């Protein structure tokens, strides 16, 4: 009906008006994020028996 | 009229393809190409979690690293201990059809939802030791797909009627409630500083809300078929999306479209559920083939396989200390992975 | 993004012919199973045609099994439909229906009120 | 180990005795899925079988020679069912009603019944078929208003088969349209059938009584079939 | 000295040839082949978690069973030198065969409970299973043995005697199981050519063991084909249960694949 078109009408108003930045960035932070907390990750870096609660 | 309403539509959704095609300057494969595989990454079973006597449907860690609670359709509410495999709780449920579940910040509260459309909260504290129901929560004309807390006194749920819902436990009425999806709701993730959440739909779509506004701010397009399960990165800058067409994808929030497929050729089944890792570096999936993957996710790489289920995998998590991983299927089995 | 776009449609005579074809986007068109559909001033959606991935397996109403042929082009991504004998009782429009999943027999939820991959139609005409 | 873990462990006891009685009682309770369109006569079968005795479900309970079954009935829900439908796949069966009186809505029946008949979570389940409301296909046939034919041609070439049973006393004329009815669903369900599941057909009325008796020695078959899979 | 000796109620058996030695080695053969094969079934049946059943309890109790009396069978039969000693073994022996029938016996009765009372019941039956199957063989052998005490044991092998009739202490109840199952095979076997074959059927004679009438045949001379057939049946079921639910089955099989690889 004509209610739906115009409230598609408008979502897609404020929608098409956001600012945005290039992909390249993204790419760079999420691979920041990942370098950054990396010894700290157990699935990836096994830790010693000795403080493992499900192993030891 | 209508006529011209449809084409501003279609004008506006051209405009907005080219503003989307005029941000991809790069490719996330490519600047990745000088990274270290993580190598193959095989575990190991510690424990295996037997008594449920259906399928188990729904699944959540607690803040305590070491406190689950698990959903069955036989009728049940199990609340485990799994250091020492020792049962703590076990609630029987006034409707036997559960699809989903959650535990409180506070270790205080729990809530489950299903076919009939109310979502219950149960009492863990309470002057006895027994647990009993606090409230029931009522207004939607669908069943619940998934619901969780933000805090004792805030509650958000998603249903199959294509809206969602944020409500007030001590009233017990609705402050705020969010429409735009055409199919049914499967999916949420709230965010770590918990101010906005994703929405996945039985369509190839997916939205950001903002609670305290009430209204969306952003859309994804990109699947070819239903999405069955949605998360969010660590930041608060990313989501990861799985589809009943046998592909994985990750979208951000600031470029505003997708980055990253994880898909194979030989693979022809959907995937069920989706789960992080605390770094970043591993994303977990659940097949109905029947397997868990362990994918990389900045290489589109399977790192590592998970098997030892007979039947359908339905649910999946991680811890916030990140030192297991619990997984549930259809064979009335759970099992920690180390 | 999922698209269907239908063309072919008009007024005819009775005893006329004509071509319906359907255009695609979105998807890969090979794996999927295809319909048509159709809704007459004042009821509900039928079910017409329907033809399967390969195109070897065929299935007619009883309404219109001896004059309406189907069939897909899975290298040009459409779907074509011919009709030869009209009826008065064929005024209507026409749709151009799809499956919600792939490698797949079974097909639920074509002909309902509100379906995600499904077009918009075209008019059919015959006086 | 101390005080802790003792209590620990007699807790986590007494929740496995409590199980063990939870377990007995679920295994022993059958459960069934109805299906069914807006002019079937479904509530009114509801309704009759209540005798032997908003909301998203609706749940019946009877009992036939001290075996307890659980029907269930979906309401409140949208016209979209790809989803939900998964939840019973794994139900003792599921019952099928249908109307035969109007034939403009058969061929979506027929639709339905493969969709259903078809779908990857259901290959095991079997189906119990209701044909209702016979008293007005036999009124509609005698009248002559209507001609089936109009609708499906090939009935101007079919022959009633020999192990017809009409032992009512009825004209030919209602045996021929009851039984090309019946056979235009058993071609669906022998054609894609692999030996795994069957299909069970029966005529009734809106003044039967014998419905649960149906279900009941359709299940004891259904059952015997398993058991006999398990000795190979 | 052979296998037939546990069924033979002929003590009037007078050989004249060189049958003596192959029935004894082929007896020998028989059993030692076994108490392999036993411990297979018995380790398959206890610490695999996913066969767990009322069946699995029938089949476990019975091959310990077999298993105990076959050992005892090839430690103290001939021990005829300790008049005191050995006849406690004619006792022992005895219970544990019976316990082996009755055990075969309750299998026949959990084939009519899945194939003609076909629904399950709320309660639980295995408490009345584990006091059939080893109450009966105690009753029998109290009472047989209070009836008559200085029995147990004669001159020759220190087994239950013949020349009185007090061997149908055995014999007598043992005929009566293998009838009854008889009965029960025709039910499974009415169902299997008539709804919907020699695997299965072949399958069910390894538990219900009606081999055992062959030693009750054997009778006078010229009849010794007889006494082989028998003697090349019974002492090996612990052979062919074995092969039958062990290797042919799909869920043993699975199990196996799976423990083993992990």
């Amino acid at each position: 009906s004509i209610a739906q078109a115009r409230k598609l009408v408008e979502q897609l108003k404020m929608e098409a008006n956001i600012d945005r930045i290039k992909v390249s960035k993204a790419a760079a932070d999420l691979m920041a994020y990942c370098e950054a907390h990396a010894k700290e990750d157990p699935l990836l870096t096994p830790v010693p028996a000795s403080e493992n609660p499900f192993r030891e | 009229e209508l006529d011209q309403l449809r084409q501003e539509a279609e004008q506006l959704k051209n405009q907005i393809r080219d503003a989307r095609k005029a941000c991809a300057d790069a490719t996330l494969s490519q600047i990745t190409n000088n990274i270290d595989p993580v190598g193959r990454i095989q575990m190991r079973t510690r424990r295996t979690l037997r008594g449920h006597l259906a399928k188990i449907y729904a699944m959540h860690w607690g803040t305590d690293s070491r406190l689950l609670v698990s959903a069955s359709q036989d009728g049940k509410l199990i609340i485990w201990d799994s250091y020492t495999t020792n049962k703590v709780h076990a609630i029987p449920l006034r409707s036997s059809w559960v699809m989903t579940c959650a535990y409180a910040p506070s270790g205080n509260y729990v809530a489950c939802g299903g076919l009939d459309n109310i979502c219950s909260i149960y009492n863990l504290k309470t002057r006895e030791g027994n647990v009993r129901v606090s409230r029931e929560l009522a207004g939607h004309t669908g069943y619940l797909s998934c619901c969780r807390f933000l805090d004792d006194n805030q509650i958000v749920t998603s249903s199959g009627d294509t809206t969602c819902a944020l409500w007030d436990i001590e009233t017990g009425q609705q402050t705020t409630t969010f429409t735009g999806h055409t199919g049914d709701v499967m999916s949420l993730s709230l965010a770590p500083d918990t101010r906005l959440f994703v929405s996945g739909a039985c369509d190839a779509s997916a939205k950001l809300w903002d609670v305290r506004e009430g209204m969306c701010r952003q859309t994804f397009t990109g699947h070819e078929s239903d999405i069955n399960a949605i998360c969010f990165f660590p930041n608060g800058n990313a989501f990861a999306t799985g589809s009943d067409d046998a592909t994985c994808r990750l979208f951000d929030l600031r470029a505003d479209q997708e980055l990253m497929t994880y898909s194979h050729d030989n693979i022809i089944c959907g995937i069920t559920s989706v789960s992080f890792s605390k770094s970043g570096r591993l994303l977990l999936a659940g097949y109905d083939d029947f397997n868990c993957n362990v994918w990389d996710a900045l290489k589109a790489d399977r790192a590592g396989v998970l098997a030892g289920h007979d039947n359908r995998v339905s649910c999946l998590g991680v811890t916030d200390d990140g030192m297991a991983v619990a997984t549930g299927s259809w064979d009335s089995f759970l099992k920690i992975w180390n | 993004q999922v698209q269907l776009q239908e063309s072919g449609g008009g007024l005819v005579q009775p005893g006329g012919s004509l071509r319906l074809s359907c255009a695609a986007s979105g998807f890969t068109f090979s794996n999927y199973k295809m319909n048509w559909v159709r809704q007459a001033p004042g009821k509900g959606l039928e079910w017409v045609s329907d033809i399967s991935q390969s195109g070897a397996s065929i299935s007619y109403t009883g309404s219109v099994k001896g004059r309406f042929t189907i069939s897909r082009d899975n290298a040009k991504n459409t779907l074509y439909l011919q009709m030869n004998s009209l009826k008065p009782e064929d005024t209507a429009v026409y749709y151009c229906a799809r499956c919600p999943a792939p490698f797949t027999r079974d097909c639920f939820d074509v002909t309902s009120t509100t379906y995600a991959y499904r077009g918009q139609g075209t008019q059919v005409t015959v006086s | 180990l101390s005080a802790e873990d003792k209590a620990a462990v007699e807790r986590s006891k007494m929740i496995e005795k409590q199980l063990q009685k939870d377990k007995q009682v679920y295994r022993a309770t059958h459960r069934l899925l109805l299906l069914g369109a807006d002019n079937s006569g479904k509530s009114t079968i509801v309704k009759q079988m209540r005798i032997y005795h908003t909301s998203g479900i609706f749940e019946t309970k009877f009992q036939v020679d001290k075996v307890n079954f659980h029907m269930f009935d979906v309401g409140a829900q949208r016209d979209e069912r790809r989803k939900w439908i998964q939840c019973f796949n794994d139900v003792t069966a599921i019952i099928f009603v249908v109307d035969s009186s109007d034939y403009n809505r058969l061929q979506e029946a027929l639709n339905d019944f493969k969709s259903i008949w078809n779908n990857r979570w259901l290959r095991t389940i079997s189906v119990i078929l209701f044909l209702n409301k016979q008293d007005l296909l036999a009124e509609k046939v005698l009248a002559g208003k209507s001609k089936i034919e109009d609708y499906f041609p090939e009935f101007a070439r079919y022959t009633t088969p020999e192990d017809a049973t009409p032992e009512p006393g009825e004209d030919p004329r209602v045996t021929r349209a009851k039984y090309f009815i019946r056979d235009e669903f058993l071609r669906i369900s022998t054609a894609s059938g692999d030996g795994r599941h069957y299909c069970y057909p029966h005529f009734t009325c809106s003044v039967d009584t014998e419905n649960a008796r149906r279900i009941f020695n359709d299940c004891r078959d259904i059952i015997q079939r398993m058991h006999l899979r398990q000795y190979e | 000295t052979n296998f037939a000796v546990l069924m033979a109620h002929v003590e009037v058996k007078h050989s004249d040839a060189v049958h003596d030695l192959l029935l004894d080695v082929i007896t020998w053969v028989g059993i030692l082949l076994s108490l392999v094969c036993l411990l297979i079934c018995i380790f398959t049946f206890c610490f695999f978690r996913g066969l767990q059943s009322d069946r699995n309890t029938i089949h476990k109790n019975l091959c310990i069973s077999l298993f105990v009396a076959e050992l005892l069978f090839l430690i103290g039969i001939n021990r005829t030198d300790q008049p005191i000693a050995c006849a406690v073994f004619a006792a022992l022996l005895h219970f544990f065969f019976l316990a082996a029938f009755t055990w075969m016996f309750l299998e026949g009765v959990q084939l009519y409970i899945m194939l003609v009372e076909v629904f399950e019941s709320e309660h639980s039956r295995r408490k009345y299973f584990y006091l059939v199957g080893y109450g009966m063989p105690a009753l029998i052998v109290a009472v047989s043995a209070a009836v008559d005490y200085r029995s147990y044991g004669t001159d020759k092998v220190c087994w239950l005697r013949l020349d009185t009739y007090f061997i149908w202490s055995f014999i007598g109840p043992a005929t009566l199981i293998i009838m009854l199952n008889v009965i029960f095979l025709g039910i499974a076997l009415y169902k299997m050519f008539h709804h919907t074959w020699v695997i299965g059927a072949i399958a069910l004679l390894c538990l219900l063991g009606l081999t055992w009438a062959f030693g009750l045949m054997y009778i006078n001379e010229s009849t010794v084909i007889m006494a082989y057939l028998f003697t090349i049946f019974n002492s090996l079921q612990g052979m062919f249960i074995f092969i039958f639910h062990c290797v042919l089955q799909k869920k043993v099989r699975k199990e196996y694949g799976k423990c083993l690889r992990t």
